[PDB]
C-alpha cells in the first residue's frame, strides 16, 4: 500500500500490527545497569578491557559490561515480565561489543511470538 | 462535526505566584477516543 | 573523504539538534589525512586532538585509548598519526580550550571569557545527549572517540558506511510528539508573553488564545515547520 | 604542416599565424599516428572550390549562414587545412539513398 | 473588419524586426512634443491641452477629429506622442547591458579593450550568436582596465603593435540601482598609485561614449548599426504611448478620467520640468544630480517596477502602481494565458468507451454532448430545409441548434426566444446548429505526443454519455477504457473543417510517418477472434453464413459458392473473412516453414481478396509492417481501408459473438508433469548456485577479468536463475494446449508474452532491485527471517513459485520490492520522459521541408539537403529487399546474367517470344552487358553502404507488390513466352529511372542531387527488373510490364514528400511517443541515457571504448588480451602488495635479509638512509604482462634522479623495488610512496580503467560471395580515452567506437560526431525493440549538429532553442525576452505558430505555407 | 521574387496540404453561396461541391509556392496534378 507517482514510496502505511512506541524514562534502566555491573564509562580503562562490550542506552554510551549476555538475558527477562517497559527495545550486537537499549518514542515495532528453548 | 466546532478542551495549569527580584490556559483539541 | 554524523538531541527540556560531524579529510592516499570534528558555533574545523586536549584528556597515548580500544590495532593509530600531529601545537587543557574559545569568538574577547565560551560550548552544545551538566567530560571524550573510531572503522574498508535508509533508526513522529513540538514552541510564547507581566509591570493578563490558536491552527492545516 | 612531439611554448604558438597568407598549420605526431578519415564513422569531405561554391549557394539560394557547420579545429577541417569560409562536400553513405551529400562551410 | 475602405494593400506579417528607438525616430514618427504634465480645463474650457492626451495624439469624447485620420475611438489606430528628456537616461532595462558594454569598451575613445591582435578575443569576436559573442568578449574584457597602447602583435613579444592611441585606466563598473558608479586605479597596490576613486559615471558620460564606439565594434557585439545602437539604450527621447494604451475613464460626462500611466507620464513630465527649471535657472550640483536622479528614477518606474522602490502616488493617497512592465503582468500575462489553451470553445470531455459496431473513423458522441457542441453553419439553398428544420427543433430536440446569427451578427437564443419557433432563415445567416452525424471533428486523447493522438472523425450522434471509439483507433491514441477522458473538438469554420478531414482524418493516419508502417491494427476481441474465425478447423454453416456476410456492409450480395458444397454446403472461415477484403488484393508471406502447402497453416497468401491459406492473425491483420492493411491502404486507399477494419472486425466480432473466448485459471495450470519438469528446472539452477557458492566460498570461482569475484558470482547465479526460469517458462508455453485461452491469445497477438504464461504458470522468477538480487537491508542478511551471510536464491531473492502457485511471505515481500522499484522508476519514466518529448520538440518545432525537397529551422538553415536523405515521405517507404546484396556471387550471376553469346548463360527461347532469335546478338549482349556491370556496381555499392550485408531497408514503392499486381490484373500466365524485348526491359527501366523524380532543378548540382537521392531506389529497381528476372520469374508481357513502369513511376512520385511537412515535430514526436513506452547488458540505455544523450553530457554515466583488433590478428585471444593489457590504465597501485618504509642506512649490508640477495646482484656486469621498500604481486604483475624491470625504470624514469631506485629481478621470489630519496625524509617519502601508488604509470590509456575482451560475431563477406559471420575478439572499456586508445598498436584504428559521441566528435570531427550521435539516440530507441524510421533520428541528429558542435537538445538556452521574442512567451518577464530583441535587433521570421497566432494570421506551416490567389486564367 | 512560368522546380503535383487548403477555401466559398462551377449532379455539401470543382479541374485558383530564400512559383490549380 503505497500511493503511485510522485508520493510513491514515500507516503507509508503501518502493517496491521505496527505500533509506534510511545516513549519512556531510562532513568530505571540506567539504574538497573550500574546495578548489575555496568562499569560507569567514567571509571573505564579501555588497553585494560578491550573485550568490554559497551552498553549504549538511547543513543548515550553510558559505560560497559564484561559478560553482557548475562545482562542481556535479564534485560529480556525484565521486559518480558512487565518490569521493563515491553515497547523498550533492546538489542546486542555480539560481533560489535554493543548492547543499545532504546526507550524513545517513535520506533516503530511489531509484536513477535517468543519462541525460546 | 456537525456544529463545526472544536473538540479541544480546557488545559487549565496551576500557578504558584511569588514576588521575586487553577488558571485557564489555551484549548488542546482532543483525539477522539 | 568520510564523516562521522549524529544529531545529538534532548528527549524533554528544548528539542535542540546540534550535529556533530567528525570529518576524515583527504581522500585515499592524499598527503596527510587528517581527521576534525565541527563543534556548533565553532566557525573552524577543529582538529580531533585539541578537542579531547580541551576536554581534558591530554596526553596522546591517552587520547589515542579513548579512540583506539587495541594496541595492536596499528592501522588505525598509523591512520591517526597526523591527527596526533595536527594537534601537536595544543598540549594542556587550556590551550586546547583557548584554541577552540578563539574559533568561536571574535579577536577581541579575553582569554579566560574564550576559554569560558569553550567550557561552555563543550559542556552544552557538544554532545549535548550525553550530559549538559559538568563533570562529564570523560562521557564525551569516550562517546567522541568513538565516533573518530567508527568513522577510521569505516574509512579502513573494515566497515560498511551506514544504511541510510534503514528503518531501525528512523522514528515515526505522531499525534504524540508532535502535539508536543508545538505546545513546547507555543509554550514557550506563553512562557515568554507572561515574562512581558514582569520586566513591564511596576505595580489575569495571560493569553489563553495563543495556545489555543496555535494547536487549532497547526492541526487545521498541516503546519509544523 | 609543423608536426611536433610532446607540444610547444604558448609563445611559438603566438608564432603561428605570422607570414601571411601562408598559414601554419601545426600536428602533434600523436594526433597523426592515425589518419581519422580512415575511420569509418567519417565520410568523404571533399573541399570545394570557390567556383564550386558559388554554384553550391546559388542552386540552392542559401546565405552562407545557412549552411550546415564544420569548426575550424574539427580534426578533418584541420586535416584537410580548411579556411574558414572554405565549404566542404560531405558524400556520405545513405540508408536512406545510396550517398547523399551535405555541405559544411568552415566556421 | 472596421467596414471602411483602404486603398492600401492587404497583407500578413512576414517578419517582425526588432530593434531600439533611436531619439531620432522617436521624433521622426511622433506627433506630439508633449509638455504639460496636465490635461483638460484650460482656464476650465474642457477638452484637452497641447500637452498631454490630445496634441495630435487619439481622441476621446466620441469625436472622429484626430490628424484628420478619423473614425473615432474604435477605427483609430492610436499616434504616437513625443517627450524631450532635459538630461540622458539610463533605460531601466538596459541598465544591466548598459554596465556590461561599459566593461567592454574603453571609457574614454569608445574603444572595444580588446582587438583582433589578443588571440583569446578572435575566438570571442568569431561567434555568431550576437548573444554568446557579447558574454565572451565581456568575460574577457572584464578583466582590462588598462585600455592598451601597444599590443604584442603576431610575431615577437619584443615587437608591440600600436591600437588606440588612449593609454587611460578603466572603472570597475557596480550598479546602484539607478546609478552606475565607477572606482579607478592606476594598477592593484602598485606604489604611488593605491585607493580607487569612487565617481558616479553619469548617464551623460555613458552616452557620449557609446556615440564614439565604432559601427565594427559594437556590431561585433549584439549591436546592429541600423537597429539597435548602444547610444540607443540610453534615452534621450521618451515614446509617449496615446490613450488605446492609456485610456480614460469619464464617466458619461461631467468626472475626471486618465489611467494609472498618464499619472506616471506626468510625474516624469514634471521631475523632467523641474530638471529644466534648474539649468534654465542655473542651480548648485547635488541639486541638478537629484534632480536628475528623480528624472532618472521616473523614466525607469515607468517601464520597470522593479527598483529602490514604488512610487504610488498617482490619484490615491492609498498608493497603488501600474508600470508598462506591469501592463504586460497584465498584458504578456493574458497574453500567454490565451497562450497556454485556457478559453477552450467548443470542445467537450467524457469518458470514452470502446464500441466495436462504429466505423473506425467514427466517434460516437453523446446526444447530450452533441447538443452542446455548435458548428456554424452558414444558410444556403442547399440547405435551407435542414437548417430551418434543426431551428425548429431547437437547442433540446438533437438535430436542432443553438442560435441563429443573422446578418448583422444578431444572436436569436433559441432558447429563450419569444420566436424560437418562428424564424424564416434567410440565406447567409448563421444557424449554429448541433454537430449531426458526420461532421469532422477532431478527437484527441492528451498526454497528446504523436501526430496520431490527434485525429479527425465522423461524428455518430448516440444516446447515453461518453464518446465511443472504434477499437481499433484505440493504441494511435495510447487510450483505453478504464476510465480515460478525451477531448472531442468541433472544427468550427468551413476551411478548418476542410483541414481536419483532410489531413488528420484518422482513415489518413493508418501508415504512419512513425515507423513507416499502419499504426493502427486489428486488437484484442477482433485479433483473437480473427486467429479463431481463420482457422481450418473453422467452418461456416450456411445459416450463419448468411449474417456474417450480411453483416460486412460492402458486400456485394453474391453468396460465395461455398468451399464445401459435398454432405452439406459449408464455409471455410478464410472465405467470409475473405469478403471483408476487397478484390485486387493479395499478399504473400512465408514464416519458418511456410511452404505453398503451409503445413502449420502458416504464413499468409491472399488472393484476388480471398485468404488462399495462413492463420489471419497479428502478422497479416494486425499493425505490423507487411500486412493486410498497410497493404489495402497502399493497394487501395486509405478510406477503402478505414472501411475494412470495419467490414473485418463486423464479421469477425459477429463471429466472436456467437463462438465465444473466455480465459480462465485452468488456462493457466500446466500439466501435472510439466510442473514437475519445471519444479525440476528450478531446483536444477539451485544447484547451480549452489555449487557456484560453494566453489566461492572455497575461493576456487576465478574472478572474470576487470569484475570482483562477489561482482562475479552474483552475475553467475542471477544468469542461472534467469536461465533457470526461462526454461521453466518455456517448459509450460510448449505444454498449453492449441485450445488454452491463454495461449489462444498468445498465438493471435493479443494481450500475452510469454514472460506472462512464464511467471503464471512456471517459476515467477528472480527479483531484482538496481539490477541486483536482494541486498541485505538487514546486516548481511536479507530478512530477519534467514541467517547471516545466507547467498542462497530463496534468501537473496528469487521467487521460485508461479502467481497461480501463491508466493511465499519473503517471496511476497521480495516481489513487492522489485514492484516498488518498478514503480517508482515507471514513475520516473514518465516524468522525464514527459519532459524530453517537451524539449525533442521545443527542438525540431520548425523544422519543414520546404519547396525545394530542401528541409529547413525557422532561420532558413538547411538542415537536410533533401528530406531524411532521400525526400520521400516515411508513410510511404517500406521495408524492401535488396536483393543484388545478398547471397554467392555465384548466386548474383545466376539470376542476373544474361550472356546471349552463350548457349548457356542465355535467356531460354520459351521465356522470351523473340527468343531464338536473341541468341548471339552482339549488339543485344553489349546493352545486356551494360545493365550486367550496373548491377555489379550496383551490389558493390550497396555492401559498401550496408557493410552489415542487410538486404532489407525501408525505401518507396513496393515493387514486388505492383509486380504481383501485373501478374494478376493481365492473367499473366507462366507458360506462354512474353512478348517483350531485351530492349524493352533494358531499355524501358534506364528510361524509368530518368523519371523518379525528387527534385527538379535543370542544372547540375539538383541533377547529380537528385541522382543520389534515387540512388537507392534505383539499385532496388534496377535488381527488380533486371532482364532475366523480368522474363525467368516475373514472366511480365509487354502490357503488364509498361505497367509495371508506369506504376513504379506514379507510386514513387506519390512517395515524395510533401513541402508543408512540419517534419520536425513529426521528428521529435516520432522520437518521443515511443519513448513515453520505455518501461525497464550493463551500460545505460533508455531515458537515462536519452537525458543522457540529447543533454550532450559531457560526463556520461558509462563511458566505453569498444575496440576491434587489426584485421589480420582478430581471433587471437592472445592478441586481444596483448591489446588490453597495454589499453588497461594499469598503475603501480594496482601491483603493489605493500610498501613500507624502513631505516635502513647503510646501502651495502641491510636489516632487511630478503634484499641482501639484490644489492649482490646490482653489483655486477647521495642516498638517504630511508628506504621505500615496494613488495609487487606477481599475480596481478605478470598478469599485466609486466617487467620488474619495467615497472622499475618506469618509477627511475618518473622520479628522474630524484630517487634511487633498484628492484629485484623476475626470477626472485619476491618482487622487490627499493628506492631512496637522493633531515626531513620519512615526510619526503610517504610523499613519493604515494606519487608512486597513485601517479605512475606503468601501462595503458589514462581513464580506461576496465578492459574486457568480447566475443562479437561479426557479419562479412566470404570470398564466394555470401554474407558470413566472422567472430571477432573486441575489447570494451570502462573509461573512455579515443584519442590515446586509437593510436595503439594493433587494433583497427578504423573502427573503434565509443558511445561517448562527444570524445568521437573532439576526436574524429564532427560529421563523425553525428554519425557516432545517431548511433546512439537510435541504440537508445533501439534498446526496447522500437522502430522509428531513420530521417526522424537523422533530423534530430543533424539539428544537434548543424553549428559545428554537438548542440543539446534538453534546452540550452534561458530564452529559446528557436523561438521568436513573440511566440509561447516565456517568463513572467517578457519584457525582458522584448528588451533584449530590442538590444540584439532580433529578426523574427514568423514562421512560428504563435507569432502568427499573436499576429491573427495562420502560421506558414503545412497547410499555410503557400499562399492561394484567384486565377484569371480558367474559362 | 517570383520565378516564370518555364524553369519551375516545383512539384507539378499538388500536396497535400494544398489540396487541404484549396477545399477548404473553395467550400469556405460555396458555403457562402458564392456561385459554384460544376454541374451539382446532387452535393448539398460545400466541402463536396469544391472537391468535384478541383476533380474537373475547375477549380480557378493559384497557388504561390514559397521558397526558402522568399522567391516563388505559381501554379494554377488547373497545372496542379492532384494524385494523392
Ligand atoms: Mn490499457
Ligand atoms: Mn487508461
Ligand atoms: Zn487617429
Ligand atoms: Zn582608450
Amino acid at each position: 500500500e503505497t500511493p503511485e507517482g510522485q508520493a510513491c514510496g514515500l507516503v507509508k502505511n503501518l502493517s496491521l500490527m505496527s505500533c509506534i512506541s510511545v516513549g519512556t524514562d531510562p532513568m530505571p534502566i540506567i539504574t538497573f545497569l550500574s546495578e548489575w555491573g555496568m562499569e560507569p564509562l567514567e571509571d573505564y580503562v579501555p588497553h585494560q578491557s578491550p573485550d568490554a562490550t559497551r552498553v549504549f542506552v538511547n543513543g548515550v554510551w553510558h559505560g560497559v559490561h564484561r559478560n553482557p549476555a548475562r545482562l542481556m538475558e535479564t534485560l529480556r527477562t525484565l521486559r518480558r515480565k512487565g518490569d521493563i517497559n515491553p515497547e523498550v527495545s533492546m538489542i546486542r550486537d555480539i560481533r560489535e561489543k554493543e548492547l543499545k537499549i532504546f526507550t524513545d518514542a517513535g520506533r516503530v515495532y511489531r509484536p513477535l511470538f517468543i519462541v525460546e528453548d | 462535526r456537525l456544529r463545526n466546532l472544536t473538540y479541544s478542551s480546557g488545559l487549565f495549569v496551576d500557578v504558584k505566584k511569588r514576588t521575586y527580584e487553577k488558571v485557564f490556559i489555551g484549548r488542546l483539541p482532543i483525539m477522539l477516543r | 573523504s568520510h564523516v562521522a554524523e549524529i544529531r545529538s538531541a534532548l528527549e524533554k527540556g528544548s528539542r535542540f539538534i546540534s550535529t556533530l560531524q567528525v570529518k576524515l579529510y583527504g581522500r585515499e592516499g592524499s598527503s596527510a589525512r587528517t581527521i576534525k570534528a565541527t563543534l556548533p558555533y565553532i566557525k573552524q574545523d577543529i582538529p580531533i586532538v585539541i578537542i579531547f586536549r580541551a576536554l581534558g584528556i591530554i596526553p596522546d597515548g591517552e587520547i589515542l585509548e579513548h579512540i583506539c580500544y587495541d594496541v595492536n590495532d596499528w592501522q588505525m593509530l598509523e591512520m591517526l598519526k597526523p591527527c596526533v600531529e595536527d594537534g601537536f601545537v595544543i598540549q594542556d587543557r587550556e590551550t586546547a580550550l583557548d584554541f577552540i574559545g578563539r574559533r568561536g569568538t571574535a579577536l577581541g574577547i579575553k582569554k579566560e571569557k574564550r576559554i569560558q565560551y569553550a567550557k561552555d560550548i563543550l559542556q552544552k552544545e557538544f554532545l549535548p545527549h550525553i550530559t549538559q551538566l559538568e563533570g562529564f567530560e570523560s562521557r564525551k571524550a569516550f562517546f567522541l572517540g568513538y565516533m573518530i573510531n567508527r568513522l577510521l572503522l569505516c574509512a579502513l574498508d573494515r566497515k560498511d558506511q551506514d544504511d541510510r535508509d534503514h528503518f531501525g533508526k528512523k522514528r515515526l513522529d505522531l499525534a504524540g510528539p508532535l502535539l508536543a513540538q508545538l505546545f513546547k514552541t507555543l509554550f514557550k510564547k506563553l512562557t515568554k508573553d507572561i515574562f512581558r507581566y514582569m520586566q513591564r509591570t511596576v505595580e489575569l493578563a495571560i493569553n489563553a488564545k495563543t495556545i489555543t490558536s496555535g494547536l487549532k491552527y497547526a492541526l487545521a492545516t498541516g503546519n509544523w515547520g | 604542416i609543423f608536426v611536433y612531439q610532446n607540444n610547444i611554448t604558448p609563445s611559438a604558438m603566438k608564432l603561428v599565424p605570422s607570414i601571411p597568407p601562408a598559414t601554419i598549420e601545426t600536428f602533434n605526431e600523436a594526433a597523426l599516428v592515425v589518419n581519422i578519415t580512415h575511420h569509418e564513422l567519417v565520410p568523404k569531405h571533399i573541399r570545394l572550390s570557390s567556383d564550386e561554391k558559388r554554384e553550391l549557394l546559388k542552386r540552392y539560394r542559401l546565405k552562407e549562414s545557412q549552411l550546415p557547420r564544420i569548426q575550424r579545429a574539427d580534426p578533418v577541417a584541420l586535416y584537410l587545412g580548411l579556411k574558414r569560409g572554405e565549404v566542404v562536400k560531405i558524400i556520405r553513405k545513405s540508408e536512406t539513398s545510396g550517398r547523399y551529400a551535405s555541405y559544411r562551410i568552415c566556421m | 473588419v472596421g467596414q471602411q475602405y483602404s486603398s492600401a494593400p492587404l497583407r500578413t506579417v512576414k517578419e517582425v524586426q526588432f530593434g531600439l528607438f533611436s531619439p531620432e525616430e522617436v521624433r521622426a514618427i511622433s506627433v506630439a512634443k508633449i509638455r504639460f504634465p496636465e490635461t483638460m480645463d484650460e482656464t476650465q474650457t474642457r477638452a484637452k491641452i497641447g500637452g498631454l492626451n490630445d496634441p495630435r495624439l487619439g481622441s476621446i469624447d466620441r469625436n472622429l477629429k484626430c490628424q484628420t485620420c478619423q473614425e473615432g475611438m474604435n477605427e483609430c489606430p492610436g499616434h504616437f506622442g513625443h517627450i524631450d528628456l532635459a538630461k540622458p537616461v539610463f533605460h531601466v532595462g538596459f541598465i544591466a547591458k548598459i554596465k556590461k558594454v561599459c566593461e567592454c569598451v574603453c571609457m574614454h575613445c569608445g574603444k572595444l579593450l580588446l582587438d583582433e591582435h589578443n588571440e583569446l578575443m578572435r575566438q570571442a569576436l568569431a561567434i555568431k550568436d550576437s548573444k554568446k559573442r557579447f558574454a565572451a568578449i565581456w568575460t574577457l574584457c572584464k578583466t582590462k582596465m588598462v585600455c592598451e597602447t601597444d599590443v604584442p602583435s603576431e610575431d615577437d613579444p619584443t615587437q608591440l603593435v600600436s591600437r588606440g592611441g588612449c593609454g587611460n585606466t578603466q572603472p570597475t563598473i557596480r550598479k546602484d540601482g539607478l546609478k552606475l558608479v565607477g572606482s579607478w586605479k592606476k594598477d592593484r597596490a602598485t606604489g604611488d598609485a593605491d585607493e580607487p576613486e569612487l565617481r558616479v559615471l553619469s548617464t551623460e558620460e555613458i552616452l557620449n561614449i557609446f556615440k564614439h564606439i565604432s559601427v565594427k565594434d559594437f556590431t561585433s557585439l549584439g549591436f546592429n548599426e541600423v537597429f539597435s545602437r548602444p547610444e540607443w539604450m540610453i534615452l534621450t527621447c521618451l515614446p509617449v504611448p496615446p490613450p488605446p494604451v492609456r485610456p480614460s475613464i469619464s464617466f458619461n460626462e461631467s468626472q475626471r478620467g486618465e489611467d494609472d500611466l498618464t499619472f506616471k507620464l506626468a510625474d516624469i513630465l514634471k521631475a523632467n520640468i523641474s530638471l529644466e527649471t534648474l539649468e534654465h535657472n542655473g542651480a548648485p550640483h547635488h541639486a541638478i544630480e537629484e534632480a536628475e536622479s528623480l528624472l532618472q528614477f521616473h523614466v525607469a518606474t515607468y517601464m520597470d517596477n522593479d527598483i529602490a522602490g514604488q512610487p504610488q502616488a498617482l490619484q490615491k493617497s492609498g498608493r497603488p502602481v501600474k508600470s508598462i512592465r506591469a501592463r504586460l503582468k497584465g498584458k504578456e500575462g493574458r497574453i500567454r494565458g490565451n497562450l497556454m489553451g485556457k478559453r477552450v470553445d467548443f470542445s467537450a470531455r467524457t469518458v470514452i468507451s470502446g464500441d466495436p459496431n462504429l466505423e473506425l473513423d467514427q466517434v460516437g458522441v453523446p446526444k447530450s454532448i452533441a447538443k452542446t457542441l455548435t458548428y456554424p453553419e452558414v444558410v444556403t439553398p442547399y440547405n435551407i430545409d435542414r437548417l430551418t428544420q434543426l431551428v425548429r427543433n431547437g437547442p433540446n430536440e438533437h438535430p436542432g441548434a443553438k442560435y441563429v446569427i443573422r446578418d448583422s451578427g444578431d444572436r436569436i437564443d433559441l432558447r429563450y426566444s419569444k420566436r424560437a419557433g418562428d424564424i424564416q432563415l434567410q440565406y447567409g445567416w448563421k444557424v449554429e446548429r448541433h454537430i449531426m452525424d458526420n461532421d469532422p471533428v477532431l478527437f484527441n486523447r492528451q498526454p497528446s505526443l504523436h501526430k496520431m493522438s490527434m485525429m479527425a472523425h465522423r461524428v455518430k450522434v448516440i444516446p447515453y454519455s461518453t464518446f465511443r471509439l472504434n477499437l481499433s483507433v484505440t493504441s494511435p491514441y495510447n487510450a483505453d477504457f478504464d476510465g480515460d477522458e478525451m477531448n472531442l473538438h468541433v472544427p468550427q469554420s468551413e476551411e478548418t473543417r476542410a483541414e481536419l478531414s483532410q489531413l488528420c482524418a484518422v482513415p489518413l493516419q493508418i501508415v504512419s510517418p512513425q515507423s513507416n508502417k499502419p499504426c493502427m491494427g486489428i486488437v484484442q476481441d477482433t485479433l483473437c477472434g480473427i486467429r479463431k474465425l481463420t482457422l481450418r478447423d473453422t467452418f461456416i454453416e450456411l445459416d450463419q453464413v448468411l449474417n456474417m456476410l450480411y453483416w460486412v456492409p460492402d458486400w456485394d450480395g453474391v453468396i460465395p459458392t461455398p468451399a464445401i458444397i459435398k454432405p452439406k454446403p459449408l464455409w471455410s472461415g478464410k472465405q467470409i473473412l475473405s469478403v471483408a477484403i476487397p478484390n485486387g488484393i493479395h499478399l504473400q508471406r512465408f514464416d519458418e516453414g511456410t511452404t505453398l502447402l503451409s503445413p502449420k497453416d502458416n504464413g499468409m497468401l491472399i488472393i484476388d481478396g480471398q485468404i488462399i491459406f495462413g492463420v489471419v492473425e497479428k502478422k497479416t491483420v494486425g499493425s505490423s509492417n507487411g500486412g493486410l492493411i498497410h497493404v489495402v491502404t497502399r493497394e487501395k486507399g486509405p478510406q477503402v481501408c478505414a472501411k475494412l477494419f470495419g467490414n473485418i472486425q463486423k464479421v469477425v466480432n459477429f463471429w466472436l459473438l456467437h463462438n465465444g473466448f473466455s480465459t480462465g485459471i485452468g488456462d493457466t495450470i500446466a500439466d501435472g508433469p510439466t510442473m514437475r519438469e519445471i519444479t525440476e528446472t528450478i531446483a536444477e539452477a539451485k544447484k547451480k548456485v549452489l555449487d557456484v557458492t560453494k566453489e566461492a566460498q572455497a575461493n576456487l570461482l576465478t574472478a572474470k577479468h576487470g569484475m570482483t569475484l562477489r561482482e562475479s558470482f552474483e552475475d553467475n547465479v542471477v544468469r542461472f536463475l534467469n536461465e533457470a526460469r526461462d526454461k521453466a517458462g518455456r517448459l509450460a508455453e510448449v505444454n498449453l494446449k492449441d485450445l488454452n485461452n491463454v495461449k489462444q491469445m498468445v498465438m493471435a497477438g493479443s494481450k500475452g508474452s510469454f514472460i506472462n504464461i512464464a511467471q503464471m504458470s512456471a517459476c515467477v522468477g528472480q527479483q531484482s532491485v538496481e539490477g541486483k538480487r536482494i541486498a541485505f537491508g538487514f546486516v548481511d542478511r536479507t530478512l530477519p527471517h534467514f541467517s547471516k551471510d545466507d547467498y542462497s536464491p530463496e534468501s537473496k531473492g528469487f521467487v521460485e513459485n508461479s502467481y497461480l502457485r501463491g508466493l511465499t511471505p519473503q517471496e511476497f515481500f521480495f516481489h513487492a520490492m522489485g514492484g516498488r522499484e518498478g514503480l517508482i522508476d515507471t514513475a520516473v519514466k514518465t516524468a522525464e520522459t514527459g519532459y524530453i518529448q517537451r524539449r525533442l520538440v521545443k527542438a525540431l518545432e520548425d523544422i519543414m521541408v520546404h519547396y525545394d525537397n530542401t528541409t529547413r529551422n525557422s532561420l532558413g538553415n538547411v538542415i537536410q539537403f533533401i528530406y531524411g536523405e532521400d525526400g520521400m515521405d516515411a508513410a510511404h517507404i517500406e521495408k524492401q529487399s535488396l536483393d543484388t546484396i545478398g547471397g554467392s556471387d555465384a548466386a548474383f550471376e545466376k539470376r542476373y546474367r544474361v550472356d546471349l553469346l552463350n548457349t548457356d548463360h542465355t535467356l531460354d527461347p520459351s521465356l522470351l517470344e523473340s527468343g531464338s532469335e536473341i541468341l548471339g546478338d552482339l549488339k543485344l549482349q553489349v546493352l545486356l552487358d551494360e545493365e550486367y556491370k550496373q548491377l555489379v556496381k550496383d551490389r558493390k555499392f550497396l555492401r559498401e553502404v550496408f557493410v552489415d550485408g542487410e538486404a532489407n531497408w525501408p525505401l518507396p514503392v513496393n515493387i514486388r507488390r505492383i509486380i504481383q499486381n501485373a501478374q494478376q490484373t493481365f492473367h499473366i500466365d507462366h507458360t506462354k513466352p512474353s512478348d517483350l524485348t531485351i530492349k524493352d526491359i533494358v531499355l524501358g527501366v534506364k528510361d524509368l529511372q530518368e523519371n523518379l523524380l525528387v527534385l527538379r532543378g535543370k542544372n547540375e548540382i539538383i541533377q547529380n542531387a537528385q541522382r543520389d537521392a534515387v540512388t537507392l531506389f534505383c539499385c532496388l529497381l534496377r535488381s527488380r527488373l533486371a532482364t532475366r528476372r523480368v522474363l525467368q520469374e516475373y514472366r511480365l508481357t509487354k502490357q503488364a510490364f509498361d505497367w509495371v513502369l508506369s506504376n513504379i513511376e506514379a507510386q514513387f512520385l506519390r512517395s515524395v514528400v510533401h513541402p508543408g511537412e512540419m517534419v520536425g515535430v513529426l521528428a521529435a514526436q516520432s522520437i518521443g511517443e515511443p519513448a513515453t513506452q520505455m518501461t525497464l547488458k550493463k551500460v545505460t540505455s533508455g531515458v537515462p541515457r536519452l537525458k543522457e544523450i540529447l543533454n550532450v553530457a559531457k560526463n556520461m554515466k558509462t563511458p566505453s571504448l569498444t575496440v576491434y583488433l587489426e584485421p589480420g590478428h582478430a581471433a587471437d585471444q592472445e592478441q586481444a588480451k596483448l591489446i588490453r593489457s597495454a589499453i588497461e590504465h594499469t598503475t603501480l597501485k594496482s601491483v603493489t602488495i605493500a610498501s613500507e618504509i624502513y631505516y635502513d642506512p647503510d646501502p651495502r649490508s641491510t636489516v632487511i635479509p630478503e634484499d641482501e640477495e639484490i644489492i649482490q646482484l646490482h653489483f655486477s656486469l647521495q642516498q638517504s638512509p630511508w628506504l621505500l621498500r615496494l613488495e609487487l604481486d606477481r599475480a596481478a604483475m605478470n598478469d599485466k604482462d609486466l617487467t620488474m624491470g619495467q615497472v622499475g625504470e618506469r618509477i627511475k624514469q618518473t622520479f628522474k634522479n630524484d630517487l634511487f631506485v633498484i628492484w629485484s629481478e623476475d626470477n626472485d621470489e619476491k618482487l622487490i623495488i627499493r628506492c631512496r630519496v637522493v633531515a626531513e625524509e620519512d615526510h619526503m617519502l610517504k610523499k613519493i610512496e604515494n606519487t608512486m601508488l597513485e601517479n605512475i604509470t606503468l601501462r595503458g590509456v589514462e581513464n580506461i580503467e576496465r578492459v574486457v575482451m568480447m566475443k562479437y560475431d561479426r557479419k562479412v563477406p566470404s570470398p564466394t560471395g555470401e554474407y558470413v559471420k566472422e567472430p571477432e575478439w573486441v575489447l570494451e572499456t570502462d573509461g573512455v580515452n579515443l584519442s590515446e586508445v586509437m593510436t595503439v598498436p594493433g587494433i583497427d584504428p578504423t573502427r573503434i567506437y565509443t558511445n561517448s559521441f562527444i570524445d568521437i566528435m573532439e576526436v574524429l570531427g564532427i560529421e563523425a560526431g553525428r554519425a557516432a550521435l545517431y548511433k546512439e539516440v537510435y541504440n537508445v530507441i533501439a534498446s526496447d525493440g522500437s522502430y522509428v524510421n531513420y530521417r526522424h533520428m537523422a533530423l534530430l541528429v543533424d539539428v544537434m549538429t548543424t553549428q559545428g558542435g554537438l548542440t543539446s537538445v534538453t534546452r540550452h538556452g534561458f530564452n529559446r532553442s528557436n523561438t521568436g521574442a513573440l511566440m509561447r512567451c516565456s517568463f513572467e518577464e517578457t519584457v525582458e525576452i522584448l528588451f533584449e530583441a530590442g538590444a540584439s535587433a532580433e529578426l523574427d521570421d514568423c514562421r512560428g505558430v504563435s507569432e502568427n497566432v499573436i499576429l491573427g494570421q495562420m502560421a506558414p506551416i503545412g497547410t499555410g505555407a503557400f499562399d492561394v490567389m484567384i486565377d484569371e486564367e480558367s474559362l | 521574387k517570383a520565378i516564370p512560368k518555364d524553369q519551375r522546380a516545383t512539384t507539378p503535383y499538388m500536396t497535400k496540404y494544398e489540396r487541404a487548403r484549396i477545399l477548404g477555401t473553395r467550400a469556405l466559398q460555396i458555403s457562402m453561396n458564392a456561385p459554384v462551377f460544376v454541374d451539382l449532379e446532387g452535393e448539398t455539401d460545400p466541402l463536396r461541391i469544391a472537391m468535384k470543382e478541383l476533380a474537373e479541374k475547375k477549380i480557378p485558383l493559384v497557388i504561390r509556392r514559397y521558397l526558402p530564400d522568399g522567391s516563388f512559383e505559381d501554379w494554377s490549380v488547373e497545372e496542379l496534378i492532384v494524385d494523392l
